[PDB]
């Protein structure tokens, strides 16, 4: 769903 | 503080009305927003920017756009003066005349 | 010619350049300069067979539109 | 020949520079919607709003029986989630 | 030969890539100009308008892609242009506005020649980090009503997934992004020492203006 | 400002190819830096 991957970011993305 | 909890609720429904309407109808991953949708909003925001520009000179040069009228003299009153003298003529042509 | 002029004669070419000539894929072909030479021809005559300033700007235009056939035969 | 307007309030050069400046205004209040919109980003695209609204619905159920003393201390924890924006991170995620 | 002639310029094999968005839409913009400074009314009104909607299709089909449709719109143009100011309208204002539309008409016809590359997204000033780049964005943004045109239109016009509220949050961090990015350049270009005050020159000169405005 | 500018010219790299299902996944992390202001200040840090 569209809505449910625009809203599904972590901190985990942001890593190194 | 008592309105600074009513703005927090006000902003909270918000977004709670419009989750919800995204889970009734959902759409699908990678899906572009069909073209309808965005030549109606995007329609409406570029005229309206036209119409805060353009129209309001239009409207205005448009009560420009009127008449004059014939004012044609009632009397023409004439008068011959030698100096100082009572006038030697004097005539008063009017409508007919 | 056609800022100068401003005829209804003097309109035929420049649209024509912007619809022919420029959109043309390799050069603009012989008839696109052969027309252009008959065509400005065709203009000085016709206005002489009829003001104190109509063959002017007509004369360099022919003679522009030779210097470039001769520069096309050269190469 | 004689000229009487009936709507010759629209008249002048004042009226020519009094349009411009309505331009101007009406152009900074749209810029409003276009401009610093990421700054409320943190406020404004939460994922599960849920939790948030059972506190904002508890403040009010204790208005209503009077207990007054609950109303200060849940005010507390809706002005200390609004003032630390990674413990709206972790009560704003969506459960699954 | 006519069907023949349209099918070259439409698909043929001599075509080297290039991209003049950028200079069609500055003659444009001169136009613009020139019809409002030299207003000397209906006339003028409708002109207006005319060259504003031009404006709008041209990005339309810049962002979509068409050669196809350039030529049409070209076509369209160029006829209706050499008619309505040659017989319908009736003056060095009309003799410009003509000289600026017909650099424009053979800046376009380069484009339908040459076809369109592969990369048309991204803006002209946000390309190279000076001091000229910064002073122009700074400037493109206050003219009113620029801005929210830009970003409005290439959302219709472009693919995209995010909605327009999503769009122009993605259209601001840029903006930011890109100012605070061209600051940090001019730093590391001229440094200053550690601990020097800044020079009276500059202080007078900035501070007296606002006091005095 | 650097890690943030590639992120910004990515999302337009994708909007070219019309690969949008990249699209979605690189606004969720333009939308959840800003989203925590202590994630900011690891990604905008000078890495000298
Ligand atoms: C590297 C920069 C050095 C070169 C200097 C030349 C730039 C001149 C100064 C630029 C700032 C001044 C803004 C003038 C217009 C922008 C020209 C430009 O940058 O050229 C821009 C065009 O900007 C636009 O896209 C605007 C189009 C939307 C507007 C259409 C409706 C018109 C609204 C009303 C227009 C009336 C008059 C317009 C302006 C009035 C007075 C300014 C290039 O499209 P771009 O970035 O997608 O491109 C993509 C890759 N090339
Ligand atoms: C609101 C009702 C009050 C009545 C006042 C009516 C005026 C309303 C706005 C009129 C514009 C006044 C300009 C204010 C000057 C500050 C600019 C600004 O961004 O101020 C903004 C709002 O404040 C901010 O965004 C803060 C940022 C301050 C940045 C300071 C300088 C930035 C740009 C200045 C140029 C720098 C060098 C450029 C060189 C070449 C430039 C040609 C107001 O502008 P605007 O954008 O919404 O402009 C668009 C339509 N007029």
């Amino acid at each position: 769903d569209h809505a449910t991957v625009i809203h599904s970011g972590d901190y985990f993305l942001f890593e190194s | 503080s008592w309105m600074c909890v009513e703005d927090i609720y006000a902003n909270i429904f918000i977004i709670k009305c419009s989750r919800e309407t995204e889970k009734k109808y959902p759409q699908p991953k990678g899906q572009k927003k069909k073209k309808i949708v965005k030549y109606g909003m995007g329609g409406l925001i570029i005229l309206f920017l036209i119409a805060i520009i353009w129209f309001p000179l239009l409207f205005m040069s448009l009560v420009r756009s009127v008449v004059g009228v014939v004012n044609q003299p009632i009397d023409v009153t004439v008068t011959l003066k030698l100096g100082g003298y009572e006038p030697l003529f004097t005539m008063s042509a009017q409508q007919p005349s | 010619n056609h800022m100068v002029t401003a005829s209804a004669g003097s309109l035929v070419l420049p649209v024509l350049v912007f619809l022919w000539a420029m959109l043309s894929i390799p050069r603009p072909s012989k008839r696109f300069w052969m027309t252009a030479i008959v065509f400005t021809e065709i203009a000085v005559v016709v206005k002489y067979l009829f003001t104190d300033g109509y063959i002017k700007y007509d004369l360099v235009q022919l003679m522009a539109l030779f210097f470039h056939r001769s520069q096309l035969l050269c190469y | 020949k004689v000229s009487p307007p009936s709507l010759g309030f629209l008249a002048g050069y004042g009226i020519m520079g009094l349009y411009v400046s309505i331009v101007l205004v009406i152009g900074k209040f749209v810029r409003g919607f276009f401009s610093e919109i990421s700054h409320s980003i943190m406020f404004e695209e939460l994922p599960c709003v849920d939790r948030i609204l059972k506190l904002c619905q508890d403040i009010f159920l204790v208005r209503e029986t009077r207990e007054l003393e609950l109303e200060e201390e849940l005010y507390a924890k809706l002005i200390f989630l609004y003032r630390s924006p990674e413990t709206m991170i972790k009560w704003t995620r969506e459960k699954e | 030969p006519l069907r023949r002639f349209f099918h070259d310029i439409l698909h043929t094999k001599y075509r080297a890539a290039t991209d003049v968005y950028a200079l069609m839409f500055l003659a444009d913009v001169v136009d613009f100009i020139i019809i409002i400074f030299g207003f000397w009314p209906e006339a003028f009104l409708v002109m207006l308008l005319i060259q504003f909607s031009t404006m709008v299709v041209d990005r339309a089909l810049y962002l979509r892609k068409t050669v196809l449709g350039k030529l049409a719109f070209q076509v369209a143009l160029v006829l209706a242009i050499h008619l309505w100011m040659f017989f319908i309208l009736p003056n060095v204002v009309a003799q410009l506005w003509y000289f600026v539309k017909c650099i424009y008409f053979a800046l376009s016809a380069y484009q339908i020649r040459c076809g369109y590359p592969t990369r048309i997204l991204g803006n002209f000033l946000t390309k190279k980090y000076n001091h000229l780049n910064l002073f122009l964005f700074q400037g493109f943004r206050l003219v009113p009503f620029l801005v929210e045109l830009r970003a409005v239109m290439d959302w219709v016009w472009t693919d995209t997934t995010l909605s327009l509220s999503s769009w122009m949050c993605v259209e601001d961090i840029y903006a930011n992004i890109f100012i605070i990015k061209c600051s940090r350049e001019t730093e590391k270009k001229y440094p200053q020492p550690k601990g020097q005050k800044k020079k009276k020159i500059v202080k007078y000169g900035m501070g007296g203006l606002i006091i005095l405005f």
